[PDB]
């Protein structure tokens, strides 16, 4: 203008949106229990 | 190592260097506990590395 102020208005850039935070549960896989060696005892079946 | 920390333990008669080494071992263990539970690691990422 006569005073130095601009006629055409300014551009308003869009701000960035807040992102959505993500989490996860990674999982493991260990081996199972393997059977030991069997020993024969001295007692009968109802006692053992 | 983890062995020879057990042998410095379970004695109750150790040198000052022995208890200093066991204290350094336990403090490195505590640092590792903090470095795991602070960053968040459910060990499937950790034990791979």
């Amino acid at each position: 203008t006569i005073d130095g102020q601009p006629l055409s208005l300014s551009l308003y850039a869009t701000p960035a949106d807040p992102s959505m935070l993500l989490s996860a549960a990674i999982t493991a896989s260990q081996g199972g229990g393997d059977l030991p060696h069997a020993v024969m005892p001295m007692y009968r079946f109802p006692v053992i | 190592t983890f062995d020879d920390f057990m042998i410095i333990a379970a004695n109750r008669d150790r040198s000052e260097n022995e208890t200093s080494n066991m204290v350094a071992f336990c403090q490195v263990l505590g640092q590792l506990s903090l470095i795991v539970r602070n960053i968040g690691l459910s060990e499937n990422e950790l034990t791979l590395l």
